[PDB]
């Protein structure tokens, strides 16, 4: 069956791209609605354009499995609607051939969904965010909102910025002891790695006696602070979990393994982008179900309404059931298998009553 | 006379039913925000219940619009598709009648509104807030000190040892710069109803920052702990609990735009009939359901312009006088042009012959 | 005496004539059938007619007065009526109800007179028996009566039935051929368009023929069965 | 080969429509199924096709019981559908909508399938058609294109639906002769309809049933001539 597969999958995947076309679309504009809010000074229009624009990549690749379950309906629908599905299976054509006849772009859809995630989208997003965060916060010691805070039980510190390259920009310091004397302070500027230690440049620590003295500035283009945070991790800590490649989620779920550190929120992560396949299967195997059933006559705007909102239910739930793992204390691989499961059965029964 | 209370019927019926159905998707998105604050410990686990009961007049007050508008839509496209519109117009019924029908129910919808947006919404956001300076991790949370720094960063939210006991920390963090309370240590002497503040047996209270590159010498200091309030701070302002009548007369900008804010929505009720008889009209085809989105968006719309111009005129930058006025103007003349827009091509069509 | 005046009618959909120089004519006390090949003008001048599509010339014309341009709100203010093809009854409210809700518009009538008024519609149409049952409870025989008895409550001059003879059995049509003929004893003219040719030609008593957008032959049953043209273009050559 | 459905039954939500009614169309024998609307008729013929589920009878091709296979055992055990509405692949060509049916079939080898579709396309002069879209076709083509696809997959019998419906009166009489040359191969053509005039005139056999039940059967004269159905569903003055 060549024909018939090919009209088939031309169908649902002309469709499934369409949908993914103005979903992408539409959540880039409100995206722009949003950031437009922050822009002043530094932050231009024309920036922020490129921080919306080169967040699409990510942005896609979350949206894949909702594009795939909408443009599944309407590409379905489109031929359930016009009397073409009952001629195939008055031709004697089963429903499971048609399943598979759907799936196969499907599963090829899928893999180009890996293959982006795991080698397109954290570069594009990696340097949208180094962009942005350079750009919005290099002036001032405490000013940015993407700068980077570690904790030491006798100091605290704040990085504005950080580059992929090496070069870093705006930290400010307090070190506090028990006992702690005013003696310096800290605010500075960029960083470039030197070697070992980060070189704070033109410090403005703020020189004190506590009980009696003035407070004086003291400047060095060579001061170092010595790293307790290296290069790299500066660059996973700063992502956002679900912005990491899975093997990079990997080699960071294992060293905070080792160190003792909880890894928890990781873990999550790494099966939302390794599950994604199957979730996608569930969801496009519940909208073949939907289309053989309760929606085999209804017009397009039902079937897109239905999407939707079937959609919504489903991105809330992984929602609830997401960072529900670490307020109740039970595996976050529930977290992830639980909704896809639900809409695989419910696929299989109403394909099952027909 | 039956008809009216026939599309006077039908209509609220699907717009209750559609508000409800809105209503609980919007309180599980609040509620997946508000969740995952806890999870890091920033929220009482056991306190979300309170906060969602409270916060329930603001979204029926913005999602009752939406619900007049996709029952109407949803209802007139129904009468639509089964024929008993044809025969109310094949009888004598206008389209200015239709629409002098479907302002009844929406005068009580904008009653609802215009109740919970200047009677209800601000006593609830109050006690909201209360409740959050009543507790607020109040007692136990200081943070196996986790480092915690404030959105705001005015305050920098921590302690030595995530101490339960919050007494004579080593370090206390709690640090406030604008003049920075600076604790060599706190003792828990606290749990006050204002906030909690707590007694630093030794407080540097050390006002200048190194952010300004400035030291300034103070000494100790008790009852220490300012107001890190972040949820507070995340979304009410004492303007969105302010009277009515307090914003009436005032002459601070925010309090004057406020009051033109609140009575905004009532307004909105009435300019999306206008723009829902209209468009309610569905072929067999098309169905009543194709553009129940495009509204959605268009709605969504409304209330980003406004939002936008609200902002511009606290901050100076569009005379009060003009307002929110003219946001509605742009949708109501969006709105007459989709009602006359068949008759006007009629009537270009008399003169053409 | 009233008349409809349907002239010189014309529409074009994306380029292509559709309808091109039709013209007919109702009187009072008519009956009038519009008959055609599916892909002609048939339905389209029939729209034309009723108001629910813009003619591009020609004028429609009610007892001298231009109804062309007149929404499907100030044409059934002049006297024409219409009675869609599907099921077009209030469902959600009673058979009372359905004719008083339009008995309500009159503005000829007072309290005492609408009711009266009601009782006779009731009466006259042999629904008195069905009077508080909802309109979604009602047969498929019954539900048309209560429909012509609504559409007469607004007192028209002209009701333009649409495929009154679709999916029902040969039984059903015995009656809506007496409810037919009550309306053309009132007074009412009535212009039937159907596929059924067999029973609209037995009906009606002038039909017009449309093929191509332009009328192709008029006249009564007898002058239309023996007609070279539309028997080769429309009833073939075995009809009848 | 015999297609018998025997003592079929069925309860929609609450009331029972469909009540004892025992069917046999036989290879080569046109039958008519008839019956007011409301009764049970296109109930009984969606039974016999498949879409719908029966509660009791049986469904047999010649000793090969189908009532509890679905609609791809029914069809590959040999029987036709034809829907009411058009069901042309719109975008594909009228050399592909056979093509595509074809190649379902186990069989037939690669040049077995070109033959067929020389033959198919010879059969039903659609030949000089061969290559425009579905979308793109008439409404006169389009059923003689539908009805080569129907037999490209070498059915037994043809459960026709509506075929009358909405045509004008002079295509009847091709799709008549399309009825007559399907029959002439030895497929068992059961046509469903609400127009009595041209049914009871191509069929041999006409089965009227009324509340679920049959209440005659026979020829058009032993139908024409009955009581029953002049009393319910005829009416006195029929002819
Ligand atoms: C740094 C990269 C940033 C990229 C940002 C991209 C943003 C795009 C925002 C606007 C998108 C508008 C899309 C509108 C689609 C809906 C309109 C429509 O009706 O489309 C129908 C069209 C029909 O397809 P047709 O051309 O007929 O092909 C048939 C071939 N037999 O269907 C179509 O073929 C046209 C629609 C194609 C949709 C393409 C976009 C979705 C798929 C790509 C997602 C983005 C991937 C990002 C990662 C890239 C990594 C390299
Ligand atoms: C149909 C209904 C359509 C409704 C469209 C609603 C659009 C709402 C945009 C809201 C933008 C916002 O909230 O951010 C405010 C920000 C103000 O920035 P600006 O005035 O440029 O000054 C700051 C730098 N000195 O940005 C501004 O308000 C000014 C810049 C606006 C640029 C165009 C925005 C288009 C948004 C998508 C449409
Ligand atoms: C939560 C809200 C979800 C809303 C989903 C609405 C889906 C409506 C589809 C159309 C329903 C319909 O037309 O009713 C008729 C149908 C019976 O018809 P038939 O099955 O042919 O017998 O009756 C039905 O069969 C209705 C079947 C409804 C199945 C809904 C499944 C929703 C799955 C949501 C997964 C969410 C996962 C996260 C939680
Ligand atoms: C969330 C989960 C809530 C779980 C409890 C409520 C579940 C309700 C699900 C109803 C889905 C019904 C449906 O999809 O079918 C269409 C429905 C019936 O259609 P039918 O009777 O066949 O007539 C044609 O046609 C209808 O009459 C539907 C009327 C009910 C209202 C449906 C939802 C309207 C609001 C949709 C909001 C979508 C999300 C918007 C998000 C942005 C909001 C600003």
């Amino acid at each position: 069956m060549v024909k018939l597969d090919r009209y088939i999958g031309v169908t649902v995947f002309v469709a499934i791209l369409a949908v993914l076309g103005v979903i992408l679309g539409l959540a880039l504009l409100f995206a722009f609605i949003d950031e437009l809010n922050d822009i002043s000074a530094s932050y231009g229009i024309g920036d922020a354009l490129r921080f919306i624009f080169l967040t699409a990549p990510r942005r896609a690749y979350d949206m894949l499995p909702m594009a795939a379950l909408i443009g599944c309906l309407v590409g379905l629908g489109t031929l359930a609607s016009n009397s073409e599905l009952t001629i195939m299976r008055a031709a004697g054509v089963s429903l499971s051939r048609i399943v598979w006849a759907v799936m196969k772009p499907m599963l090829v859809l899928m893999l180009a969904g890996i293959l982006v995630g795991e080698y397109v989208a954290p570069w594009t997003e990696n340097i949208a965010q180094s962009g942005r965060a350079l750009a919005q916060g290099g002036g001032d010691s405490q000013s940015s909102k993407r700068g980077l805070w570690h904790r030491q039980g006798r100091e605290y510190i704040h990085i504005n910025a950080v580059q992929p390259n090496g070069v870093l920009y705006g930290v400010t310091r307090y070190r506090f002891d028990e006992q702690r004397g005013l003696e310096s302070a800290s605010f500075a500027k960029r960083a470039r790695f030197e070697t070992d230690h980060w070189q704070l440049e033109e410090v403005t620590t703020t020189l004190l006696h506590p009980r009696e003295k003035r407070s004086e500035v003291v400047k060095l283009p060579t001061e170092r602070w010595d790293a307790q945070l290296s290069p790299q991790l500066l660059n996973t800590v700063v992502m956002e979990p679900e912005a990491l490649s899975i093997s990079g989620l990997w080699q960071y779920i294992h060293y905070l393994a080792d160190q003792g550190l909880n890894n928890n929120r990781y873990w999550l992560a790494f099966w939302t982008k390794v599950l994604q396949p199957l979730v996608t299967a569930a969801l496009v195997l519940m909208a073949i179900s939907f289309i053989f059933g309760p929606l085999r006559s209804v017009t397009l705007g039902q079937r897109i309404f239905t999407g939707v909102l079937v959609g919504f239910v489903f991105r809330i739930a992984q929602d609830l059931l997401g960072p529900s793992s670490l307020v109740f204390d039970f595996p976050p691989l529930l977290a992830v298998v639980i909704p896809a499961s639900i809409c695989a059965l419910a696929g299989v029964w109403l394909l099952r009553r027909a | 006379m039956i008809v009216f209370r026939y599309l006077s019927r039908e209509v609220l019926v699907t717009m209750s039913a559609v508000s409800a159905v809105l209503l609980v998707i919007i309180m599980s998105g609040r509620f997946i925000k508000y969740l995952a604050q806890a999870a890091q410990g920033l929220l009482d686990p056991g306190s979300l219940f309170l906060i969602m009961a409270f916060r329930i007049p603001g979204f029926l007050q913005l999602i009752l619009p939406l619900g007049l508008f996709l029952g109407i839509l949803l209802a007139y496209g129904r009468l639509y598709l089964e024929s008993e519109m044809t025969v109310l117009s094949a009888t004598g019924m206008s389209q200015k009648r239709l629409l002098g029908y479907t302002m009844a129910p929406a005068l009580l919808v904008a009653i609802l509104v215009a109740w919970l947006s200047l009677f209800l919404a601000p006593q609830g956001i109050n006690q909201f807030a209360l409740l959050l300076n009543k507790q607020d991790t109040l007692t136990e949370f200081d943070t196996p000190g986790r480092f915690q720094a404030m959105r705001d960063g005015t305050r920098v939210t921590y302690t030595e040892e995530l101490s339960k006991d919050r007494g004579e920390l080593a370090g206390i963090f709690i640090s406030q710069k604008d003049s920075i309370l600076v604790a060599e240590k706190g003792t828990q002497n606290i749990q006050a109803d204002g906030s909690r503040y707590l007694i630093l047996h030794n407080g540097y209270r050390y006002d200048g920052n190194p952010g300004q590159a400035n030291y300034r010498a103070i000494q100790y200091d008790t009852y220490g702990v300012m107001l890190p309030k972040p949820e507070a701070s995340s979304e009410v302002s004492e303007r969105d609990a302010v009277p009515t009548a307090d914003l009436f007369g005032s002459d601070n900008p925010r309090y004057q735009a406020e009051l033109q804010w609140r009575l905004s929505t009532p307004l909105l009720v009435f300019v999306v009939t206008l723009l829902a008889v209209p468009l309610s009209r569905v072929n067999p085809r098309q169905g009543r359901f194709l553009k129940l989105l495009p509204a959605i968006l268009l709605y969504m719309g409304y209330l980003a312009l406004l939002i936008a111009v609200r902002g511009q005129l606290d901050k100076g930058k569009i005379p009060m006088a003009i307002g929110l006025w003219w946001v509605h103007g742009l949708f109501l003349a969006i709105g007459l042009l989709l009602f006359y827009w068949e008759p006007l091509r009629l009537k270009l069509a008399s003169s053409r012959a | 005496m009233a008349t409809l005046k349907a002239q010189h009618l014309a529409k074009s959909y994306k380029g292509r004539q559709v309808v091109r120089d039709v013209s007919m004519s109702i009187d009072s006390g008519q009956i009038v059938g519009l008959l055609g090949p599916n892909g002609a003008g048939k339905t389209t001048c029939f729209y034309m007619i009723v108001g629910l599509v813009q003619a591009d010339q020609g004028v429609v014309r009610i007892d001298e007065q231009n109804v062309t341009h007149l929404p499907m709100h100030g044409r059934a203010r002049a006297g024409i009526g219409y009675l869609p093809q599907e099921a077009s009854i209030f469902r959600k409210l009673s058979v009372s109800d359905n004719i008083m809700a339009i008995l309500e518009t009159r503005s000829d009538l007072d309290r005492n007179g609408r009711k009266e008024a009601l009782e006779g519609l009731l009466q006259e149409f042999h629904i008195h028996h069905i009077r508080d049952n909802l309109g979604m409870s009602l047969s498929g025989g019954e539900r048309r009566r209560v429909e012509i008895a609504r559409a007469l409550a607004s007192a028209p001059k002209f009701i333009l039935l649409d495929e009154p003879f679709a999916g029902v059995d040969p039984i059903s049509v015995g009656d809506i051929k007496q409810i037919i003929h009550h309306l053309k004893a009132k007074g009412i003219g009535i212009l039937i368009t159907d596929h059924n040719v067999r029973e609209t030609l037995d009906i009606c008593e002038t039909a017009y023929i449309v093929n191509d957008g332009q009328l192709i032959a008029e006249g009564d049953a007898e002058s239309i069965l023996a007609n070279d043209l539309v028997k080769e273009v429309y009833l073939g050559h075995e009809f009848r």
